[PDB]
């Protein structure tokens, strides 16, 4: 390309692709929030056809919607995991996968380094 | 001048060299070699994750010693 | 409000396999540094 | 006044070439150390893969320029050769590549520069052979450190503590230590299930399946006797054009009585060793399993697995001694594998497996399940595990341990600066240039710990001109140490193989002069 990298394709780097996988994750979370405790509401969902689907599951809405960027993906299929595994729970484990994402970045924008906030995240 | 380039690196050179002819009227070659003997330097010293600050103040400091040492070993004439 | 004299319960199950699979979650997307999308054929 | 030298386009072809290897070099640098970061990657079919080896980088960004393919491919073959040190090689490769950029413009011949490039080569292999250790196989705790260094640079490092020991059994249980010069990691099965997490990974010694059991009821069957069936269970089929013409009507009633009288022969036959356990391989062409069969099965208290596939047969048998039986006339108890249990575990509602632990006949063959809540963790749990086990594989082909956290590349960069100043010549600058270009490592290293790579490379190398040849970055201090007190070492073998490689690509590059566009 116009970098001397001959790759045929686009290159993120550094706090740009961070930001990115945060905002991507973030989006996912901020769908589901809405659908959380006794207070939560149900969403529809149409399937392009006039197809409608009510729910309050988060694994449900994550499954029905078409995800494009790959670290909202993996908060989709962490959904699905949990609800394979569990069968509850599967809208707060998104939630709070994103905000440990939101804060993690935080602190490696204050530059502490990602192994660090990795192994902070283990230990805790 | 000639020249009809599109990167604005090369157009800040071709200003360095115009600026050279302005006001000396000679060294419009040396002037770019030079620079670009610099950047080439630059590069590496980047590459061992020096500040791009630190290396223009060297270059700046190591400026300063080549004047005086030229007018050190000038001739008059 | 003391939820357990209320009856507000969760399986324990539901806790600790919700903070493993975030932490799990979190720590892999956050090993990304950068990222090569290859143009499509 | 010597040779006009008429043409540029070679010098040209040397430097584009130089700035694609340098630009590769440069890109993965960031994956480099226990500090270093993945990368993900999307293909144009839009498959993600995160990940931090080198070599899986490499071979998944489509590069497109002629020296970044040589690199690519000097990285497999690194990969190949050692399995470890698939990043260092290519940084390696393209730095001494960016010093023949400043060679070439001093003006130094690309023979020239070759030839100096392999006198380098030479002398640092003797450096590193000099700084070596010996290792014997039953010091356990050095492998475990050589496999947990080998781990530290991975996603998986939180859960060294699980996946070192791991990662030292299996070769340990696939090799006899006293004899063996090499392993075949082959012998070394890896099964990836998503679901639960990386600290779910499990050392399975015997045989592990994916394949599910036909029968309904019998999930579980201790003292197993198990037998391998190539030949089917079905109703004869001759291997010519055959039919069977009725011209009766007692003749169709006698026809599905001698089929099934064939197929209870069949399974009788099978009971009447004892077998409980029955691995049916997959058929095409013909039905391996037909339903009376697995009826006369089940009554008959057999647990059956069939479409095993005609690649996992020679696997099974070295696994739990059973051989495979291609011929009912031959099945016998002698042909059977005793195991002391085989059951199909369920994984929390994310799959089955069937696992047969215990053997009688335990031969040289291991198995890994590994865990993981993503498949893209998963995926790099697996390789990292994989490169654990060419670390192992390393320290048995040579029986030899160098320190790590750039000491090696250090200790180059100064004796051969040493060489360079006593082989006066041209040549003298060409290994000053191999010199400094080997100490790329540790200025990558450092910044990717997040220290001033430049004075943490002079005390570096300060401290081994002092003497302390075990000197290296030392990521949990904050700056250099004696890099054994950390337990930072790896085999020999990756250095040398990493070295030996990048100089003779780098000689193949140089030898280059011309780009051609075929058709
Ligand atoms: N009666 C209640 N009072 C307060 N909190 C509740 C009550 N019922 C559920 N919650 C909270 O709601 C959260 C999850 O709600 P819900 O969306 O139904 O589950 P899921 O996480 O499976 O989507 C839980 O963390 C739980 O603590
Ligand atoms: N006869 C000569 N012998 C050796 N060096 C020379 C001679 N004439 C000029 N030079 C050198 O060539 C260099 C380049 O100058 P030149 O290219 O001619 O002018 P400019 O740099 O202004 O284009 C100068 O630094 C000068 O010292
Ligand atoms: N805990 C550690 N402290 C210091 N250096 C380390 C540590 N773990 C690994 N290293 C260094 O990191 C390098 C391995 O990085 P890695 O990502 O495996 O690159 P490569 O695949 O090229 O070996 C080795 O040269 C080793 O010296
Ligand atoms: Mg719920
Ligand atoms: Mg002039
Ligand atoms: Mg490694």
């Amino acid at each position: 390309m116009e970098g001397p990298l001959s790759v045929f394709g686009d290159r993120s780097t550094g706090e740009t692709i961070r930001s990115q996988n945060v905002m991507a994750a973030a989006s996912i979370a901020n769908i589901v929030k809405s659908s959380l405790g006794p207070v939560g509401l149900d969403k529809m969902l149409v399937d392009d056809i006039g197809d409608v689907t009510i729910t309050n599951d988060g694994a449900t809405i994550l499954k029905l919607l078409e995800v494009e960027h790959p670290a909202a993906k993996v908060l989709c299929e962490l959904a699905d995991l949990q609800d394979k595994e569990v069968g509850d729970g599967t809208t707060s484990v998104v939630i709070i996968a994103a905000e440990l994402l939101k804060n993690a970045d935080e602190l490696v924008k204050q530059k502490i380094h990602p192994t660090s906030v990795i192994s902070g995240y283990r230990l805790a | 001048s000639m020249m009809d380039v599109d990167h604005q690196i090369a157009k800040l050179m071709v200003e360095l060299s115009k600026s050279q002819d302005d006001e000396i009227g000679d060294g419009t070659t040396g002037v770019v070699v030079l620079a670009g003997a610099l950047l080439e330097e630059a590069e590496q010293l980047l590459d061992r994750g020096i500040h791009p600050i630190r290396i223009a103040d060297g270059y700046e400091q190591a400026a300063r010693v080549a004047i005086e040492h030229l007018d050190k070993i000038s001739d008059s004439v | 409000r003391d939820n357990k004299q209320a009856g507000v319960f969760e399986p324990t199950i539901v806790k600790v396999k919700s903070l493993k699979f975030a932490t799990e979650a979190a720590i892999t997307i956050l090993r990304i540094d950068d990222l090569i999308k290859l143009h499509p054929e | 006044k010597g040779a006009y030298q008429d043409r540029d386009k070679p010098a040209q072809i040397r430097f584009s070439n130089i700035s694609a290897a340098k630009a590769v070099a440069d890109a993965i640098r960031t994956s480099l150390g226990p500090k270093g970061m993945d990368k993900m990657i999307q293909d144009g079919k839009g498959d993600v893969t995160i990940t931090n080896d080198g070599a899986t980088i490499l071979k998944q960004m489509q590069v497109l320029h002629p020296a970044a393919r040589m690199l690519v491919e000097l990285s497999k073959a690194q990969d190949i050769e050692a399995g470890d040190g698939t990043t260092s090689v290519v940084i390696i490769a393209g730095s001494l590549l960016d010093s023949c950029t400043k060679l070439l413009q001093k003006g130094i011949h690309p023979t020239i520069i070759s030839e100096s490039f392999q006198k380098a080569l030479e002398k640092g292999i003797e450096i590193l052979t000099d700084m070596s250790r010996p290792v014997e196989l039953s010091d356990r705790e050095t492998l475990l450190n050589s496999a947990t260094t080998s781990l530290n640079s991975k996603v998986v490092s939180q859960y060294s503590s699980l996946l070192s020991p791991m990662s030292v059994n299996a070769v340990m249980k696939v090799i006899d230590p006293a004899t063996a010069t090499s392993v075949d990691l082959r012998d070394i099965k890896i099964v990836k299930k998503l679901g639960g997490t990386i600290d779910d990974c499990e050392l399975v010694e015997g045989l592990v399946l994916t394949q599910k059991v036909s029968n309904s009821g019998i999930t579980r069957v201790e003292k197993a006797k198990i037998g391998l069936i190539q030949f089917c269970l079905s109703a004869p089929k001759t291997d010519m054009d055959n039919q069977i013409v009725v011209s009766d009507y007692a003749q169709m009633d006698r026809v599905l009585r001698e089929e099934r009288a064939y197929i209870l022969n069949l399974v009788k036959q099978i009971k009447k060793t004892g077998c409980n356990v029955l691995l049916i391989q997959k058929s095409i062409l013909r039905d391996a399993l037909s339903d009376l069969a697995l009826h006369f099965l089940n009554k008959m208290k057999i647990m059956v697995i069939k479409d095993i596939e005609r690649e996992d047969i020679e696997f099974i048998c070295k696994t739990i001694g059973t051989k495979p039986v291609a011929h009912i006339d031959q099945f016998t108890a002698d042909m059977l594998g005793s195991a002391e249990l085989a059951e199909e575990v369920n994984l929390n509602g994310s799959g089955k497996l069937l696992k047969i632990t215990g053997c009688a006949s335990p031969g040289k063959t291991v198995t890994i399940v590994v865990r993981g809540s993503n498949k893209l963790v998963i995926e790099e749990a697996e390789r990292s595990i994989h490169d654990a086990l060419c670390v192992i594989r390393c320290l048995v082909k040579k029986r030899a341990l160098i320190a790590g956290g750039g000491a090696p590349e250090i200790e180059l960069a100064l004796r051969l600066t040493e060489y360079s100043r006593t082989l006066s010549g041209m040549e003298s600058y060409c290994v000053r240039a191999f010199a400094d270009a080997m100490e790329v490592i540790p200025s990558t290293l450092a910044e990717n710990a997040g220290l001033n790579p430049i004075s943490t490379v002079t005390e570096l190398r300060n401290r081994h001109a002092q003497g302390e040849k075990t000197a290296g970055i030392n990521v949990r201090k904050g700056g250099i140490s004696n890099i054994l007190e950390e337990l930072v070492v790896q085999p020999l073998l990756v250095s040398v193989s990493a070295l030996t490689l990048a100089t003779e690509t780098v000689r193949s590059i140089l030898k280059i002069d011309d780009v051609v566009n075929t058709r």
